Order: structure tokens, then C-alpha cells, then sequence
RNA sequence: AUGGUAGGAGAGCGUUCUAAGGGCGUUGAAGCAUGAUCGUAAGGACAUGUGGAGCGCUUAGAAGUGAGAAUGCCGGUGUGA
RNA sequence: UGGGAGUCAGAACAUGGGUGAUAAGGUCCGUGUUCGAAAGGGAAACAGCCCAGACCACCAGCUAAGGUCCCAAAAUAUAUG
RNA sequence: CCGAUAGUGAACCAGUACCGUGAGGGAAAGGUGAAAAGCACCCCGGAAGGGGAGUGAAAUAGAACCUGAAACCGUGUGCUUACAAGUAGUCAGAGCCCGUUAAUGGGUGAUGGCGUGCCUUUUGUAGAAUGAACCGGCGAGUUACGAUUUGAUGCAAGGUU
């Protein structure tokens, strides 16, 4: 009904139907990436992680490999004459859970 | 070769270091010379010997 | 900047407590309070906003002091003339404006914000075992070991 | 006498909100011609 | 329906004339005429008769019926200055300011 | 062949300027102090990037320990025996869990507690 | 495995021309000034205004080349009652 | 071996030991910390303790310590005497 | 090549305004034409407007027809915004919007935490150390010509201009 799943380095909280955004995976738009390690699946009956559930996946579908907004990274030091601008865009994906599987 | 494909050897060429345009250059405002003294003086230093 | 919960106004209900002060030292109850007032006892705490409950203590009169503190222990405050420096002991106090003391004393264990001036007038404290404040139905609170 | 710093346009505008013009009087004209001044025979059209 | 008029190059400084056309804006005019004729301030007469001017544009030109008008707008820009030097301090400069006043006014109907 | 400065002067200052709308006075329109103000929200920005990440850890563990202390448990002793049990879920996990499913938190409470 | 006002060898842009090639242009073509794109750059390809006849791109060469302060100078402008 | 330098208030807090008035926020010297360009980040805040050299950013989440009412990561933090 | 802070100080009223007793010093200001066709005509206050009118392929192209830009400054509208102690931003979000040279597009404006310049000069400064609104001519690396160290060659028993 809720799951915990681990992905990129992170935890999230997902429930069916939601869109989640995610560091990249290496997969295509429109493919079907499966999560496998789930820490707790919540709801009606619940079970929680030895670490991870030991069965417990959930699948989601991939729309939007993309690229997140730039920020520019600018440090200076006031009066050294040293200074650098940067600019920086992350790259995420994009998914839409449909079955999480206790 | 064409007038519009001209090419110079490769390692032949270089720009010139241009002294005192700001600050990301690493020459920026003293321009190479350091701070005070004879040596930052325009015309300065010392006769050779 | 992914799911965190944030409250605002709409999720927000406030409750009404009462403390009795009788036998308590000033600061052991008085941190308590402040942190009631607060909302670090709620799991919907945020800080931007004013979460955190209503709080009535009563007796005051009886709030007690270790040591010496009675006769030392001097509050002073100055009133920007020069020379204006006035001052008053605990006990004098407790004895002459009870309710002074103890809200001066959970007023100091507050930020000095906007919202932290706000939340401290949500402190009602009472010398002895009345309060007007029956309509709002407040429950008794035991001050945690 | 000097100022060490400038005024901003903020500063500039609130002090100039008490600077201005208050609305005058009229005790209209009954009999005939332009509005005058109250409690005047205004020397334009004046017929208190 | 909207008439206009403005008064180019008046030899008054803009901050005198703004303090005048703050009272006659947004009222009928004719009693945007009488509070001109009820102020002592000597940019009233200059203002009054760019008024008459729009007032007289409205019925002339778009026939507009002038009882029914009010002052939708009225406003001071500055124009150029005139830079003259003080013969009668210590040579320091005095500057001619000038402004352009515009008035429009309307029936409020489209 | 005289070059003459114009065009690039106002392109490089006018961005700058445009950087710097929203702010009072004359830092939306005046293009030293407009720089001057960008710098330091850069450098604000970067040291900010950085303090964001212990501001909202420090928020979680704040309601984790007003969840834990409704169980009768600090939050120090919650996250021991959560670790000794095995568990390794976060702190935002942690926090939303005791938001949302208060169930589903007093049963890890349990869990938290017979492992010790 | 990969900081430095002083350091070396780096890839790049605004002006001009060759020395070219190839374009946008008097059913409009600008440039320039107001627009969502490119960007660490410097620097350029499609909605208002402009006009109403001038500019880009590519490669290479040449620099009245190279724009926050100097109690800087001023065509200078304009503020601070 | 050759090209190109900066630096010579080069210092300031730190002894190690010492001179001299045992202040000197004065003289030597042996390591340290900054360093200036290494900015920073937890020694109130401080190119004068814990930590850093730099791919470099970034919602990795988990560590180094100097850490843990209110502030404000982080033991109300206890238990024992 | 000067392309007009220009070979010129001056491509306009220039060695003139002006300044100085005199020797002397010494500016600013340049810019149709498509054709004045320069608002007959006509209507309300002197100036200035509002209308029509026009040679007007286009007068917010009206004597500032070299057009003509910006910024400083303005000023009149409005959308959101009013218990306080302030390197004015930054990181954490109710109301109002709505999209090009197009897709976590485009936003706009309210909150709790944290908070020191081109700069220069310094062991050390952010001033109670220095110097400072906007724009710009417009403002800080040739050769006579040498020396010495880092591409291609007549082309290597070899060197000429």
C-alpha cells in the first residue's frame, strides 16, 4: 500500500500511481525498471526490513530521462582577486509506479 | 589548398600573452611585476651587471 | 526537496493543558512549559509556524526554590535613565506578584522572535487554584520525570 | 551642515507625506455666478 | 471617449504643479473648476485653463455632452531645463525648471 | 583599426541587472551595487546548498523524538535498538512513517524494543 | 589519481580587412534598442520598435584591439530641500 | 642543464629551549597552524585548537572528530558510585 | 588609412565665444532631401494643444527631417504586501497569474534559519585606514633595431644576397 524503496543513494516513500523523481538510471523512456530493495511495505499488513523484505519488489515505468534545472555555482573571495563561476544541471529520471509487490 | 581553407602547420602559431585584462587571466592588475619597489616601476629595474 | 511534511494553518489543532506548580522548582517546570509552548512534543512539529499548545499553571505561589535562592538571586532591570538600575529578590517577588516570576522565567526559555513573542502568549498563569479558562476544557498535565 | 549619507527615494517620499495641499472651503453661490469662498464675498462672482 | 490636452514647456518647477493637480484628480470637472478657482498657489490659472482647453476639446471635437465628465487623469512631466548662473551668491548655478501638464477627461463609458 | 567599445559594455552589465530584479532600491537598478549584491547571493547560495542538508536532518530527528517520547523512549535509545535490530531505514522515512501511519511506527517501536 | 596574486605550453570569442568561400537582404534586409534559445566564456542564427537600406556564418591573418575605481577627464547627464 | 618569476615589513600566533624588562600584540633558533593563491567547514564570528588540500559540482545518504534544554547536526543522557 | 575625442585645436559661427593689463591660453557645437511638399484650408487660449489636412511608399518621421537608442533619473496606473532592531540577500511558501526562438515552461509577490566590495594596502581592515551615483570619447605593450631561448626549408658539406 506504501513501500520504502532504496534507489540512487536515498530512500523513498511510493505508493501506486505516484511520480517519482530519481538519479539516473541506466534505462530507457517507456521501459519498465524494477525496484528490488524494498525496506518496508506499509498499509493493511506490514512487514519490515531484515535489512530489505527478502521478496518485495515494486515496478514502475520510465517517462522523461531529463536534466534538472541549472544553478550556478559562483564562490568568490573578497579581497584576494579570486573568484569562479560554474554552472551545473543534474540529471534525474522520471517514473510512475503501478505495482508494488509485498 | 583554398583561399578559404587556409591552414597553418600544427605548433606553428601561438597567441600573445596580453598583460593586465583582468583577473582570471592570472595577470590581472599588477600584470606580472609583483607589488612595489624598483622593479614595479615603469621603465624601472636595475642596468644589467 | 522531495516529501517532507510541512504544517500550516488547517492542520493545526491547539490543545489546552493545566500544570500545577505546587512543589516544583521554578526551573525544572519551566522548561517544560516552554517546550509545550513550543510544539516539540508534537510529531507535526515545523518550525516556520506556530504549532505547539495552550498552557495554564495555577498555584505559583507555591513554586519552591533550592539553596539560598530566595534572598539571593536578584532580578534587576535598568529604565534607560541614567542611574535607573532597580532591582528585587526571588522571594519578594514570589510573594508580591507571583505570576510575574513565573512567566518571566518560561519568557527566557523562548526565542526572542516574532513568532517566539507570539507563542509566549499562549502561557495563562495563575497565583493559587483558580483559572477562568473552563470553557476551553484543558486537561492536567503531569510533568514528566 | 553636511549629509554623510544620501537620502534614498524612500526616505525622500516619506518624509513628504505630510507636504501637501489641504481641500478649500465653498459655500456655493444662490444667487448668480461661480462658487466662492466661504464666508466670503469672493471678489469673482461672489453673492453670499 | 477620451479628450486631451497638454501645455508644453509651462515656466513652473514640476513638485509646485503636482501638489495643485493631486486635488483635482479623479472629480467631476466642474468642481474640479471650482477648487482651482479656491486655491491661492500660482500654478492654479495654468492648470485651470489646460482644463478649459480639454473640456473645450471634448465638446468640439467628439460632441460630448460637459456635464457629465470627470478628470480621468491629470500629470506633470518635467520638460527641458533652463541652467542660469547667480550673479548675486557666489557663482554658483540656478537651474529654470519647466513642465508639460496633461490632462484628460472622460464620460467613464465605452 | 580602432576598435570602439560599444554594444558588449551594456549586454554584460544589463544582465547583471536583470540577475538582480526583485531587490530593494537601488540594488535592482544601479549596476555596481547590483554586482556587488549578486556576488554575495551567490556566495550565500553555495554556503546555503550545503546547510540545507543539516537543517532538514536536524527538523526529522526532532519529530522522531517527539514520536519516540509518546512510546516512552528518547529518540537515542529508538535509534539503537532500531540498529540493533537491523533496521535501516532514514530519518525522513522515520519522520513521514510517524506521520502518516502511526501504526506502522508503533510497530517498529516494538521491534526497536525487544531487540534490546 | 586530479588548489596557487608569480609559472608554462592552452581551445575562444566583439573591429577590420583581405584571402576566399558561401549566405541573409528594395514581395524587404538589416544593424541598433525592447524577446524564452545558446554560455564559464568572451560572442552569434527565429515575436515590439527601427526603418526603409545594411549585416552575419565558415576558415585563416592583423590589431587605434579590448572596460567598476586612478581626490581620473568630460561630450557630459542627472540626483541628494 | 636551460626558459620564466615572485619574495628580502616576509611577517603573526605556537612552544623547543634560551637572551634581553620574564608586557613586547621586542631577539635567536627546532617542528606546527593558518598561510597570502587554500576559500571554506564544526576553535561566539578571527589567510593564529578538530579538519582541508581541489575533478568539480549535486536533496547521496551514511562518517572524522572538536560532540549533543532554547537555541543550533548532535545522549534531557542515562545508569552507577 | 583619419573615419570626424580624427590625419586637426577647428571638415558647423575656429584661432572664433570667452579668459588675461600683456606675452599668452583656448572651447562647445557637425550632419532630410523620396520630394518642403514646412500642418493652405478649416474650426476652441498669447505660448501650447485637440482635430482634421499633406506633398506624407511610412510625422510617438513637426524644424531635436543626421534619424536615434540606452542608463540615470522619472512620474501617473495598478497585482501581491503593514508588532518592529535591519551586508537587506540567501535557504525553508499563501494569494494572483498563465506557455517563446517551448517544456520538472512560465511565473509574481507574503514566511523560520543563516548572514562583511571594484577595491586597495596590510602580520593582520569589512572602517572608527584609503577611494568611489549613470553613460562614454574613454581611459595604461612598436620599432629603428638588436640579443638570447622554444615550427618549416633552399637545405644540409654546408651560408648568400
Amino acid at each position: 500500500m506504501f513501500a520504502i524503496i532504496e534507489t540512487g543513494g536515498k530512500q523513498i516513500k511510493v505508493e501506486e500511481g505516484q511520480e517519482i523523481f530519481v538519479e539516473k538510471l541506466d534505462v530507457n523512456e517507456g521501459d519498465t525498471f524494477t525496484f528490488d530493495k524494498v525496506l518496508f511495505v506499509g498499509g493493511d499488513s506490514v512487514k519490515v526490513g531484515a535489512p530489505t523484505v527478502e521478496g518485495a519488489t515494486v515496478t514502475a515505468t520510465v517517462n522523461k530521462q531529463g536534466r534538472g534545472k541549472k544553478i550556478t555555482v559562483f564562490t568568490y573571495k573578497r579581497r584576494k582577486n579570486s573568484k569562479r563561476k560554474k554552472g551545473h544541471r543534474q540529471p534525474y529520471t522520471k517514473l510512475t509506479i503501478d505495482k508494488i509487490n509485498a | 589548398m583554398k583561399l578559404h581553407e587556409l591552414k597553418p602547420a600544427e605548433g606553428s602559431r601561438k597567441e600573445r600573452n596580453r598583460v593586465g585584462r583582468g583577473v582570471a587571466t592570472g595577470n590581472g592588475k599588477t600584470s606580472g611585476r609583483g607589488h612595489k619597489g624598483q622593479k614595479a616601476r615603469s621603465g624601472g629595474g636595475v642596468r644589467p651587471g | 526537496m522531495r516529501q517532507t511534511f510541512m504544517a500550516n494553518e488547517s492542520n493545526i489543532e491547539r490543545k489546552w493543558y493545566v500544570i500545577d506548580a505546587e512543589g516544583q522548582t521554578l526551573g525544572r517546570l519551566s522548561s517544560e512549559v516552554a517546550s509545550i509552548l513550543r510544539g516539540k512534543n508534537k510529531v507535526t512539529y515545523t518550525p516556520h509556524v506556530d504549532t505547539g499548545d495552550y498552557v495554564i499553571v495555577i498555584n505559583a505561589s507555591k513554586i519552591e526554590f533550592t539553596g539560598n535562592k530566595e534572598t539571593d538571586k536578584v532580578y534587576y532591570r535598568h529604565s534607560n535613565h541614567p542611574g535607573g538600575i532597580k532591582s528585587i529578590t526571588a522571594g519578594e517577588l514570589r510573594r508580591t506578584n507571583p505570576e510575574r516570576l513565573i512567566e518571566n522565567s518560561i519568557k527566557g526559555m523562548l526565542p526572542s522572535t516574532r513568532l517566539g513573542e507570539k507563542q509566549g502568549k499562549k502561557l495563562f498563569v495563575y497565583g493559587g487554584a483558580e483559572h477562568p479558562h473552563a470553557a476551553q476544557q484543558p486537561e492536567n498535565y503531569e510533568l514528566r520525570g | 551642515a553636511v549629509p554623510k549619507r544620501r537620502t534614498s527615494k524612500t526616505r525622500k517620499n516619506k518624509r513628504r507625506t505630510h507636504f501637501k495641499i489641504s481641500v478649500p472651503g465653498m459655500t456655493e453661490c444662490p444667487n448668480c455666478g461661480e462658487y466662492k469662498l466661504s464666508h466670503r464675498v469672493c471678489k469673482n462672482c461672489g453673492s453670499y | 471617449m477620451e479628450a486631451k490636452a497638454v501645455a508644453r514647456t509651462i515656466r513652473i518647477a514640476p513638485r509646485k504643479v503636482r501638489l495643485v493637480l493631486d486635488l483635482i484628480r479623479g472629480k467631476n470637472a466642474a468642481e474640479a473648476i471650482a477648487i482651482l478657482k479656491l486655491t491661492n498657489k500660482a500654478s492654479s490659472p495654468v492648470i485651470e485653463k489646460v482644463l478649459m482647453s480639454a473640456l473645450a476639446n471634448a465638446e468640439h471635437n467628439y460632441d460630448m455632452n460637459t456635464d457629465e465628465l470627470v478628470v480621468k487623469e491629470a500629470y506633470a512631466n518635467e520638460g527641458p531645463t533652463l541652467k542660469r548662473f547667480r550673479p548675486q551668491g557666489r557663482a554658483s548655478a540656478i537651474n529654470k525648471r519647466t513642465s508639460h501638464i496633461t490632462i484628460v477627461v472622460s464620460d467613464g463609458k465605452e | 583599426p580602432r576598435v570602439k567599445g560599444g554594444t558588449v559594455t551594456r549586454a554584460r552589465r544589463k544582465k547583471t541587472i536583470k540577475l538582480a530584479k526583485g531587490y530593494f532600491g537601488s540594488k535592482h537598478t544601479l549596476y555596481k551595487v547590483a554586482k556587488q549584491q549578486v556576488m554575495k547571493s551567490g556566495q550565500y547560495a553555495f554556503r546555503d546548498r550545503r546547510q540545507r542538508k543539516r537543517d532538514f536532518r536536524k527538523l526529522w530527528i526532532t519529530r522522531i523524538n517527539a514520536a519516540a517520547r509518546q512510546h516512552e523512549m528518547s529518540y537515542s535509545r529508538l535509534m539503537n535498538g532500531l540498529k540493533k535490530a537491523g533496521i535501516d531505514i532514514n530519518r525522513k522515512m522515520l519522520s513521514e512513517i510517524a506521520i502518516s501511519d502511526e501504526k506502522a511506527f508503533a510497530q517498529l517501536v516494538t521491534k526497536a524494543k525487544d531487540a534490546l
